[PDB]
């Protein structure tokens, strides 16, 4: 029963990666007086799956590789990451129920990093492996506030599996009494899957997936929206808990999937709203900017159970 | 001991023969030693854990702390040989009683 | 230590983690710490000459409980007797072990 | 109009919907109606196996009450 | 709000742990016959399988010292089923 | 004072960011040594049984120990259920 | 063959460290270290370690791993010794593997045994807590003296880093 | 570097030796050792030149390769003990680990090889704290583990050292390498007395510091660092001539200059153990220290050298630097025989 | 069990998806086609955050470490290493460590 339900996991993950590129097209369509996709199929239901022929059958692009091995490497590592870090998301129920799961997430979520890394290097373009680079110092660089936030929340929770969040929230959403981490941890995601306005590999006049094209490019493409979905779910789970009534799991799953929702239809509002930073202002911005106010944070929440009486249970 | 032993005490072996002979590049040595501070977690961490020592449960951290600072200087000094070379080779670093 | 600063300013700095039969967390116990506590004791004051020879009985029965090195040769005969009872037809092993 | 950009949405919902609900149902089919067991700390590891050998049957999802007490 | 319920959540932990006190002396008892009874089976087809090996004692231990030394998981299940000797070994560590 | 009351104004028009990271460091360093309910932190970690209380041996001369967990020796933890 | 996972991993934990001991180039070289480390992982997990295990995702192949990657990408260019090195270095492995099952017993400096690694496992455990978290989480109650000479150790690193990069 | 930046730098090397000498855990001793080593590298690049680069990276893997046996050593010793403490190893693989570990760091012969290069390549000052300071951690640790040394490894070390550092002086003409052999030959002398009296690897390390200090010191004030650019010094500051002439015969062990004490004293308890063949082959091998001694004598203070016609400039302008306790050093470094039963203050 | 269970489909997924793309295209048989100088910030930034990413691993023990009786010496070590962090930032930032002009 254990193999169902891993299925049940995987394949509405690429049905919910699959759809939310309509989506996407769609939302900003509107918020930019068009209508986006709605000739392919009925509203445009059916433009995933030409898109999905299309590339799959499209002519190979792979140039000379220096490392084939690793052109190979780097979207196997992409794809099977992302669909790994769903595995302990308690919806209620998690897949597998860790006792670490909240650092289960960041370990694996520094790994994707060398998806970039690896493509760089197997692109033989002296040109691609600066934009490597970049893309990696960017993500690295946002991985230090994601663990200090996460770190100053667990400290209300008291533990790092994922489903006690469901029992710290089950009075009040996390995000009032951490509203300024909130806002951090959410424009850190940002930055983190690189999208708008950090979507600085997609400065066509100002990426290194280009020496893939259609086939291993569609795959990366998935790795990076699931891990946007995988990121606003993680958001819904630490600041919007949602309460569980064990005899109504499917109530919670309703509420629980509403707000990663709308989460994820925010990335969409953000990317057409703002322009993007350069290289260097997206830096500042966490060094100079993030970074000193999440220290600070982190010594406020260490500090504030002990003077308040309310640190949490171990168990 | 416990044939884990065996292969772990066997990687540091590895990798101190590795770290000992050189080949051309000075980042490949590096690895070879990042190779020793791992097995030395994992021996150090074994030998812990089974013996339920709890309060030496902090010092394979500590080991991955200072391993993992000395790290970061031994690629600072690499990125300054490959400046004044344009490769980290270690055959350029002569000079010195060549 | 070759300056004993914390034994003279009655300062701990790292004597807490020194042995495994000292003070835990929680009163948590070491797997081996009524076999140190023997050790520790009979060899408490009277030097690592006399200790080595005067407490040998001791020593040798923690250095049994940590790497476990005869109870695994008594196990290993055990078992190479049991199967060799097997591939001759002459041994039956219970229900409760199998 | 904006409401046609709903069918898509609905589309992600119904998506993102099955893996919390299959795990819900395959939990409770798997264990006897009840929850899977959680375990997180080696005591509440002691008492699932505890279960298990009370059990009679080789499943710790099964229970007994006061009928196996004389 | 996060102060008065983690209050409630620390009270309900001693609640949990309390429960877990007053079960202790009765697990710890049937805990001892298990080990106990484990022991006298090994101690049983030892006998059988060591009776022709010359120089050799049934039951001897490996220590100079009569106190009771905690037994490890080859004394234990050092003939059993593998599948018992898997989920005493790694079963904790392997659940979900 | 018009050099306090001047630089406060210049950084919070400057460096709000900055301002408000050592306004926060601060109050997590000073809050816990003037706050009344940091004793209560301290006293909780305590009554969180971990590990069993090991009876002791009765000599005969101990009156403040209980002899049954519901007699009214020992400690009590009244003071956290109306906390 | 799933009780000797422990084993099984110890094998390609040393595989690992032929492969880059042997010194490929370091994109290889370095692609044989996470291999090992993430085997490392593994092996700390199934010995009741779950936080250490972590730890070396966490920092050492998320974070050391990544920049030593990283380094590899920017300050290196990018052979008939690689491949007898890996040769010996298999060969040298396969022998120990074989005279450790088919004697059960090998002597090399310190005497071994090959009954499995589940022999010496602890019988008893029941605590309600993680015995290497309480450990761990004593460096605050405990370890004053070397959190003080550890935080002042990496305060050092970032003073000295700068120092050498300076070049002038 | 900034001069706040320096000083934080060097209290960091101090601080690191003292964690090695007042640890009782070994964990805290291998801190030491590498929070030392952290602080002591931007000390050998504050020239910012090739050489120097070089003579980092040398010491940077000899040190970490060190390191990383000297933890090995502690984790089999933790293995077949089961504690942590700074005492005797209860393992003969853990000592010899452990022996090798410290003879690297210490640059001892056959691991000799950096300590030559590694000082030519760094400032005077710098190789004045790589000579002197770096030797009290591994002489610490090696004070506390010595009754459980190989008695064979240790002596093996110490008459290679000694050899390898009376014949590698002979063929220099560079300073900094002088001194580097100088230093691998008292290594020998101070380990080969180890397991029969440590009271006198303390006495040696100390007349040996004071000297070394004194040599490095003078060089420093005059800016000169080979043969030849020493060789002009009786016509700048005649003085220095003198002090240096003094300083290198008690180097050599000449009575009755303070630098015989501890040849006196190592041979005097050798032979209480009736080890009479190894100190006469040393006494007879530290010849070889004074050849190469001698011959700085002859072209700095015995002979007159060819001076250089810019040199008349020089008379007009006094020494400005600090030269500090260097008074104090050269008689400490000279006139200490008489004082030599106050070696027992070190018991 | 689960767990590795679970981590071999994920990759094994990945694995067969990213062949058979290598693959499925290469049978529309088409026809023949027939046709860095290092900067010093970058690696300061991934230094940088090296040692930044040691002071997190010493950092993420302090749930676990604020159930202790010595909260008035865990809050203290506590509150020291987060305020060593800050000063390493303070340092970088002061030394021009943090800028991107050359
Ligand atoms: C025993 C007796 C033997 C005593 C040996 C004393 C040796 C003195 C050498 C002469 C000093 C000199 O001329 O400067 C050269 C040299 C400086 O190099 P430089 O090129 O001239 O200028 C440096 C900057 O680049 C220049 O840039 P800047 O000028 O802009 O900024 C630098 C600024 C910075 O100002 C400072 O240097 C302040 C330094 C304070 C350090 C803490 C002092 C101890 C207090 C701790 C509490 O100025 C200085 O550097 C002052 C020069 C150093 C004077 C310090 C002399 C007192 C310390 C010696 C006593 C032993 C304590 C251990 C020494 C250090 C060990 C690592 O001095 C050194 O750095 C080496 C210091 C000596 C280390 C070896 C000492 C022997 C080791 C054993 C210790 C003794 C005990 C065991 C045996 C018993
Ligand atoms: C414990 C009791 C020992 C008391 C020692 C007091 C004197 C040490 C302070 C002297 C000093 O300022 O410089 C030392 C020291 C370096 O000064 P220096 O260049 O070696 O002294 C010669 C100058 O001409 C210095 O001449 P100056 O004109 O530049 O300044 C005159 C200086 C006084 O200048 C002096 O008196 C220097 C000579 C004092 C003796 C220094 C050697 C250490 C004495 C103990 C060594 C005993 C050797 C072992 C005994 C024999 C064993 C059998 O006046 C003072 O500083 C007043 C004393 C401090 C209050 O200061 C530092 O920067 C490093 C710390
Ligand atoms: C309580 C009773 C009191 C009396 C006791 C007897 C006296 C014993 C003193 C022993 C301590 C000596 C050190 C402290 C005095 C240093 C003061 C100083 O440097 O200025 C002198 C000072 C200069 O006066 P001046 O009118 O200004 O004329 C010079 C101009 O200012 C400037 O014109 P310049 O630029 O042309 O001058 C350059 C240079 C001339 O430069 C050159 O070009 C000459 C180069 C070739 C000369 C080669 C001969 C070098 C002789 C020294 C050999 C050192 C190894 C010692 C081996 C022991 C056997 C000798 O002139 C010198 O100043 C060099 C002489 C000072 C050398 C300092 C030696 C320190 C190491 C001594 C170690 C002694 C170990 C003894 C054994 C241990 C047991 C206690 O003389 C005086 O005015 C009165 C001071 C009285 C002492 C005279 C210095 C004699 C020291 C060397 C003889 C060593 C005797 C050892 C006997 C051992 C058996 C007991
Ligand atoms: C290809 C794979 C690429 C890497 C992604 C997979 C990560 C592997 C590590 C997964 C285990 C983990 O870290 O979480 C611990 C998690 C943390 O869980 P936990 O701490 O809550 O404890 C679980 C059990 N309780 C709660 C009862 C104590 O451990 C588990 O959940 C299961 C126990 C470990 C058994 C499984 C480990 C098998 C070995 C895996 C490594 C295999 C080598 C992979 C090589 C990778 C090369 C890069
Ligand atoms: C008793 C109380 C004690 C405890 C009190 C603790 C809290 C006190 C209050 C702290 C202040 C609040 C901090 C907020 C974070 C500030 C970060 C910052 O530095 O801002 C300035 C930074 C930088 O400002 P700057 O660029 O103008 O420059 C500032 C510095 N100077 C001027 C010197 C150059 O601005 C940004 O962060 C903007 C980033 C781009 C955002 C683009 C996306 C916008 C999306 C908006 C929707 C977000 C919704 C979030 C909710 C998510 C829900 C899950
Ligand atoms: C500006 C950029 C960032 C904006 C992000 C905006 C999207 C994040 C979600 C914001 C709206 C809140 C979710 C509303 C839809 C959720 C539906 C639902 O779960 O049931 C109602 C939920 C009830 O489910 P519940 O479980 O969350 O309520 C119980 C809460 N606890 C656990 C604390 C007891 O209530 C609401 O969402 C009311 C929302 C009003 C405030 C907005
Ligand atoms: C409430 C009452 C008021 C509270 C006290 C407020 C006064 C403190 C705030 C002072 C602001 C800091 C000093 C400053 O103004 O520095 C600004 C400067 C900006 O320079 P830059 O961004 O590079 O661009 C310049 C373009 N012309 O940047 C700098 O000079 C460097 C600044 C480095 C300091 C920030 C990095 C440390 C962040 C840690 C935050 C946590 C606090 C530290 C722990 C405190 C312990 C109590
Ligand atoms: C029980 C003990 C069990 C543990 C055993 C540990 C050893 C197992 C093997 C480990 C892997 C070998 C380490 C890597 C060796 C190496 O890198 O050697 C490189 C060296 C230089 O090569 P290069 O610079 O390219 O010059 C070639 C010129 N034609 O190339 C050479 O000089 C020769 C290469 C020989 C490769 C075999 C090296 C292993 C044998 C020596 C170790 C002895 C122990
Ligand atoms: C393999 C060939 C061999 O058997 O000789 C091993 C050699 C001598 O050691 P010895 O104990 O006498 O060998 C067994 C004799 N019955 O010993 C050797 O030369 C093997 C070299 C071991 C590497 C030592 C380097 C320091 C690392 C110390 C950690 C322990 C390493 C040894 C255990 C792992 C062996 C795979």
């Amino acid at each position: 029963m254990f193999m169902i339900n891993i299925l049940m996991l995987i394949i509405p993950i690429l049905l919910a990666v699959a759809f939310l590129t309509l989506v996407e097209r769609k939302v900003l369509g509107y918020m930019q007086l068009r209508k986006g996709p709605n000739v392919v199929g009925p509203y445009g239901l059916l433009q995933p799956i030409a898109d999905a022929i299309k590339l799959f059958i499209k002519e190979p692009l792979r140039p000379a590789t220096s490392s084939a091995s690793m052109f190979i490497l780097a979207p196997i590592m992409a794809l099977g990451l992302a669909l790994t870090m769903w595995i302990p998301l308690p919806m209620p129920y998690p897949l597998i129920n860790m006792n670490l799961g909240v650092l289960f997430m960041l370990a694996m979520s520094s790994l994707a990093v060398y998806s970039i890394l690896w493509s760089g290097w197997a692109s033989n373009s002296k040109y691609a492996l600066i934009g490597a680079l970049r893309a990696v110092a960017q993500t690295i660089s946002y991985e230090v506030t994601l663990a200090i936030i996460l770190l100053s929340v667990l400290l209300m929770s008291g533990s790092f599996t994922l489903s006690t969040l469901i029992t710290t929230q089950e009075q009040m959403w996390l995000i009032l009494p951490a509203w300024p981490l909130a806002m951090m941890w959410f424009i850190s995601t940002l930055a983190e899957t690189n999208r708008a306005p950090f979507d600085l590999t997609e400065g066509e006049s100002e990426g290194f997936n280009v020496e893939y094209a259609a086939g291993p490019f569609a795959l990366f493409f998935m790795a990076e929206y699931a891990n946007i979905i995988m990121m606003n779910i993680f958001t819904a789970i630490l600041f919007l808990g949602t309460s569980h009534n064990p005899h109504m799991p499917e109530l919670y799953t309703i509420n629980f999937t509403i707000k990663s929702l709308l989460l994820t239809m925010s990335f969409l509002w953000i990317r057409a709203s703002y322009p993007r930073f350069r290289y260097d202002q997206l830096m500042h911005l966490l060094w100079k900017n993030f970074l000193p106010l999440t220290l600070a944070l982190c010594m406020w929440h260490v500090s504030l159970p002990i003077l308040t009486s309310g640190i949490p249970p171990q168990t | 001991m416990s044939m884990v032993y065996m292969n772990i005490m066997m990687a540091f072996t590895v990798s101190l023969v590795g770290l000992l002979m050189y080949r051309s590049h000075l980042m490949s040595s590096l690895l070879c030693l990042e190779g020793m501070m791992l097995s030395l977690f994992v021996m150090a961490a074994l030998t812990i854990l089974n013996s339920h020592f709890t309060l030496a449960s902090m010092m394979p951290i500590i080991l991955l702390v200072f391993a993992a600072c000395e790290a970061a200087l031994g690629l600072s000094l690499l990125v300054m040989v490959s400046n004044t070379y344009g490769t980290d080779y270690v055959q350029n670093l002569n000079l010195l009683q060549c | 230590p070759f300056f004993d600063v914390q034994k003279r300013l009655g300062v701990d700095l790292d004597r807490w983690m020194t042995i495994q039969s000292a003070e835990q967390p929680h009163k948590i116990p070491s797997r081996c710490h009524a076999f140190e506590k023997e050790w520790i004791e009979c060899a408490h004051g009277i030097g690592s000459i006399r200790a080595e020879k005067e407490c040998k009985i001791e020593f040798e029965d923690f250095r049994e409980c940590l790497l476990r090195q005869k109870t695994m040769k008594r196990l290993h005969a055990i078992r190479r007797q049991r199967e060799k009872l097997i591939k001759e037809g002459k041994y039956t092993p219970p229900p409760h072990h199998s | 109009m904006w409401f046609e950009v709903l069918p898509g949405i609905a589309v992600m919902g119904v998506c993102l919907f099955i893996p919390g609900m299959a795990t819900a149902r395959i939990h409770r089919f798997s264990n006897g109606g009840k929850e899977k067991r959680v375990a997180h700390y080696p005591y509440q590891w002691y008492l699932m196996e505890r279960d298990r050998r009370v059990s009679g049957v080789n499943r710790s999802y099964v229970s007994k009450g006061l009928e196996n007490i004389d | 709000s996060m102060m008065k319920w983690n209050r409630e959540r620390r009270r309900l932990q001693i609640e949990d742990f309390e429960a877990r006190i007053a079960l202790m002396p009765l697990l710890q008892a049937e805990k001892d016959r298990r080990v106990l009874q484990m022991l006298r089976e090994n101690l049983e087809e030892e006998a059988t399988v060591m009776k022709d090996v010359p120089g050799w004692k049934v039951g001897e231990s490996v220590f100079h010292t009569t106190r009771w030394v905690t037994p490890m998981m080859g004394e234990l299940y050092g003939l059993r089923a593998s599948e018992e000797v898997l989920s005493a070994t790694y079963g904790f560590i392997w659940y979900t | 004072a018009e050099r306090v009351a001047a630089f406060l104004k210049n950084v919070w028009a400057k460096e709000p960011v900055l301002v408000a990271s050592f306004a926060i460091a601060g109050l997590a360093v000073i809050l816990p040594t003037l706050s009344p309910y940091t004793k209560y932190s301290l006293m909780i970690n305590r009554a969180t049984p971990y590990n069993y209380p090991v009876p002791l041996r009765d000599d005969g001369n101990m009156p403040d120990v209980p002899s049954h967990p519901q007699d009214p020796q020992g400690p009590s933890l009244e003071w956290l259920k109306r906390l | 063959m799933m009780l000797y996972i422990v084993f099984i991993l110890s094998v390609i934990f040393v595989m690992g460290f032929v492969g880059f001991s042997s010194k490929p180039s370091p994109i290889y070289g370095g692609l044989g270290l996470i291999v090992s480390g993430g085997v490392g992982c593994g092996i700390v997990l199934n010995f009741g370690g779950s936080f250490l295990g972590l730890m070396v995702f966490l920092i050492y192949l998320g974070g050391m791993m990544v920049v030593f990657g990283y380094t590899t990408a920017m300050a290196t260019e990018q052979n008939k010794a690689v491949l007898g090195a890996f040769v010996t270095g298999l060969l040298m492995e396969f022998f120990m593997v074989y005279y450790v099952l088919k004697d059960k017993e090998v002597e090399v400096v310190f005497e071994f045994n090959g009954l499995g690694d589940w022999v010496i496992y602890d019988t008893g455990d029941s605590g309600f807590f993680s015995e290497e978290a309480m450990g761990i989480a004593a460096l605050y109650s405990y370890g004053t003296w070397l959190v003080i000479v550890t935080g002042w150790s990496l305060l050092i690193g970032v003073v000295v880093i700068m120092e050498i990069t300076r070049g002038n | 570097m900034n001069p706040i930046i320096f000083i934080i730098i060097l209290l960091t090397i101090m601080l690191g030796t003292i964690i090695v000498m007042i640890s009782s855990h070994w964990l805290l001793v291998w801190i030491g050792f590498e929070m030392n080593m952290l602080a002591i590298i931007p000390i050998m690049m504050k020239n910012h030149n090739p050489r120097a680069t070089e003579a980092s990276t040398k010491y940077f893997l000899t040190q970490s390769t060190a390191s990383m046996l000297l933890m090995m050593a502690v984790i089999i010793n933790l293995m077949f003990s089961g504690q942590w403490t700074v005492m005797k190893l209860f393992n003969p693989m853990a000592s010899m680990l452990m022996t090798m570990a410290l003879a690297m760091k210490l640059g001892m012969a056959p691991f000799h090889f950096w300590v030559p290069e590694v000082t030519q390549g760094i400032p005077l000052s710098s190789g004045l704290i790589l000579l002197t300071w770096q030797k009290l951690a591994p002489m610490s640790v090696l004070y506390q583990i010595f009754p459980s040394i190989n008695l064979n490894l240790i002596l093996t070390l110490s008459v290679l050292s000694i050899l390898i550092g009376g014949w590698g002086g002979l063929n220099q003409t560079q300073l900094r390498k002088i001194m580097a052999y100088s230093s691998i030959a008292h290594m020998g002398w101070m380990t080969a007395v180890l397991p029969y009296n440590p009271t006198m690897t303390l006495l040696n390390l100390i007349i040996y510091i004071i000297m070394t200090s004194t040599m490095f010191t003078m060089f420093m004030a005059n800016s000169t660092t080979t043969t030849l650019s020493l060789s002009h010094t009786w016509n700048k500051t005649p003085i220095m001539t003198v002090l240096i002439l003094a300083t290198l015969l008690s180097m050599g062990g000449l009575p009755p200059l303070s630098g015989f004490m501890p040849k006196w004293m190592i041979i005097q308890e050798m032979t209480k153990n009736n080890s009479i063949i190894l100190p006469t082959f040393m006494a007879i091998t530290a010849l070889l220290n004074l050849y190469f001694y001698m011959r700085l004598t002859y072209s700095t203070t015995l002979t007159m050298f060819p001076s250089t016609n810019n040199m008349k400039m020089k008379w007009q302008f006094p020494l400005m630097k600090k030269m500090t306790f260097l008074p104090t050093m050269v008689v400490l470094s000279t006139m200490m025989l008489p004082l030599t039963p106050m070696l027992s203050v070190l018991e | 069990m689960n767990l590795m269970l679970a981590l071999l489909t994920n990759f094994t997924l990945a694995t067969l998806l990213v062949i058979i793309a290598f693959w499925l295209p290469q049978l529309n048989v088409y026809s023949e086609k027939t046709s860095l100088p290092f900067s010093m910030k970058f690696f300061l930034v991934a230094i940088t955050f090296l040692l930044f990413d040691l002071e997190i691993a010493l950092l993420l023990p302090l749930p676990w470490a604020s159930q202790t009786a010595n909260l008035n010496t865990m809050l203290t070590m506590a509150l020291f290493l987060i305020i060593l962090l800050a000063v390493s930032l303070a340092y970088e930032w002061t030394q021009k460590g943090l800028e991107w002009t050359e």
